[PDB]
């Protein structure tokens, strides 16, 4: 299957640079011009620049000439975005993408995150939320993980190294009002079968390189040292 | 200079029913149009090319019409998976650009929130922070209230909270608010509770926990 695989994705300082990369695989790669597309601020899907199918020719969006180069290595099927001079307008999602050049773009990567920025990037805490009588009901118990503090977005969270997808919902984060971002990662599993399953929450940062495995599990509530207040 | 108009920006329609989304050019384009489908997150989808023609791998359900100024994408029969932002692309002139999206809501029958209530991490408490986080799992509409009571005084400017877009399988939506104290301000009540409004309940939902 077609497949797009971009890298890069981090806090850039205002004025700074960064090569974004690409890894293609499952067509010919050197048939085809190759593209970014930028999610800007608003929302909006902005073409910034392509490279012809040889890496002849190349082509760019007023906003980024002289400023953003693309190039693509046709003996490893990647594709690179060079940016000097970044600004704070160039934030943004950042998709490789395969041109059907002067037309449309037909296969899309996931994209990749720029954040330009004058603050620090922060790794996250990451901190269980624990099934209990509070989260359960119908046989059906909720646990998640709480990823707190920190800058940029985005963090990407998996259940099990990739094994558990059904019922996960992984919201939108909130920004605190330290500048540092929060989320919340949830999934509903039977309850039956809390004592025999063991469930991973897998974070990545990977604007500050960090990655966080954690261990959801019940937590027993009595203790012989305990008061009632 | 060549710009669209996408309309309407914003639709909520049943499953099974047909659906058309419109895009105006300034200039005329002869045909020379594209259709895409974005999900939150996720990476667009080709649709539609040469304003008529089926992307591979695309359901039949889709198709595009129309010429000059006036295109059209038109869904069959709604499907769940087909919510999301559609975006027309014109390749006329240099640059391609892109419409400002039409975003497509399933509605469905009303579903009310099952409600859950997660008291602080240990480990969270001995750094010196209490996260107490309040789950509504998928519901429908969107609309739900979260009121934070502590030792039942309602509670303001410690809360944040947000929605998922909509899923692709029940048409749901779920939220989740967290709400945040110093540990010492934790130490000091005994009843955290999480009070939900949903046009599915009818008597709110009240999830709580005494710390112990």
């Amino acid at each position: 299957e077609v497949q797009l695989v971009e890298s890069g994705g981090v806090l850039v300082k205002p004025g700074g640079s960064l090569k974004l990369s690409c890894a293609a695989s499952g067509f010919t790669f050197s048939d085809y011009a190759m593209s970014w597309v930028r999610q800007t601020p608003e929302k909006r899907l902005e073409w910034v620049a392509t490279i012809t199918d040889g890496g002849s020719y190349a082509y760019y969006t007023d906003d980024v000439k002289g400023r953003f180069t693309v190039s693509r290595d046709n003996a490893r099927n990647n594709l690179f975005l060079q940016m000097s001079h970044l600004r704070s307008e160039d934030t943004g999602i950042y998709y490789c993408s395969r041109d059907r050049w002067p037309y449309y773009f037909d296969f899309w990567g996931r994209g990749t995150t720029l954040t330009v920025s004058s603050a620090s990037t922060k790794g996250p805490s990451v901190f269980p939320l624990a099934p209990s009588s509070k989260s359960t009901s119908g046989g059906t118990a909720a646990l998640g993980c709480l990823v707190k503090d920190y800058f940029p977005e985005p963090v990407t969270v998996s259940w099990n190294s990739g094994a558990l997808t059904s019922g996960v919902h992984t919201f939108p984060a909130v920004l605190q009002s330290s500048g540092l971002y929060s989320l919340s990662s949830v999934v509903t599993v039977p309850s039956s079968s809390l004592g025999t399953q063991t469930y991973i929450c897998n974070v990545n940062h990977k604007p500050s390189n960090t990655k966080v495995d954690k261990k959801v599990e019940p937590k027993s509530c009595g203790s012989h040292h305990h008061h009632h207040h | 200079d060549i710009q669209m108009t996408q309309s309407p920006t914003s639709l909520s329609v049943s499953v099974g029913e047909t659906v058309t989304i419109t895009c105006r050019i300034s200039e005329n384009i002869y045909s020379n149009l594209a259709w895409y489908q974005q999900k939150e997150g996720k990476s667009p989808q080709l649709l539609v090319y040469a304003a008529t023609k089926l992307a591979d791998g695309v359901p039949s359900r889709f198709s595009g019409s129309g010429s000059g100024t006036q295109y059209s994408l038109k869904i069959n029969s709604l499907q769940s998976e087909d919510f999301g932002n559609y975006y027309c692309q014109h390749f006329w002139t240099t640059p391609r650009t892109f419409g400002g999206g039409t975003k497509v809501e399933i509605k469905r029958t009303v579903a009310a929130p099952s409600v859950f209530i997660f008291p602080p991490s240990d480990e969270q408490l001995k750094s010196g922070t209490a996260s107490v986080v309040c789950l509504l799992n998928n519901f429908y509409p969107r609309e739900a209230k979260v009121q934070w009571k502590v030792d039942n005084a309602l509670q303001s400017g410690n809360s944040q909270e947000s929605v998922t877009e909509q899923d692709s399988k029940d048409s749901t939506y779920s939220l989740s608010s967290t709400l945040t104290l110093s540990k010492a301000d934790y130490e000091k009540h005994k009843v955290y509770a999480c009070e939900v409004t949903h046009q599915g309940l009818s008597s709110p939902v009240t999830k709580s926990f005494n710390r112990g």
